[PDB]
């Protein structure tokens, strides 16, 4: 039992990690989205 | 109608001349750098602290 709730934490742990990097990267790639879709319009437009 | 082309003449004579058109438009597309400048910086400066 003390086995599973070390691991148990060690796992929750991780995730609560993993959750933190994930949603920053989601943040990143919604900035990189926005910013990709206004270049595309920009370039549509801002030729020479 | 021969008096119709004094009304003609009348008419050119009332017509504006557009030779004194400014062509603008890189004056536009410099608007439109310095406005995505002013994007770029404010989005810079969007996290304050």
């Amino acid at each position: 039992n003390q086995q599973l709730s070390q691991r148990l934490i060690t796992a929750t742990e991780n995730g609560n990690q993993l959750m933190q990097q994930n949603i920053k990267v989601k943040n990143w790639l919604e900035r990189a989205l926005q910013s990709e879709r206004n270049i595309k319009e920009q370039i549509a437009v801002l030729k020479g | 109608s021969l008096l119709l082309s004094r009304i003609l003449y009348q008419q050119q004579q009332t017509l504006p001349s557009a030779d004194e058109l400014e062509n603008m438009t890189n004056r536009i597309a410099d608007l439109r750098l310095e406005q995505f400048e002013v994007n770029q910086q404010r989005d810079a400066l969007f996290q304050s602290d």
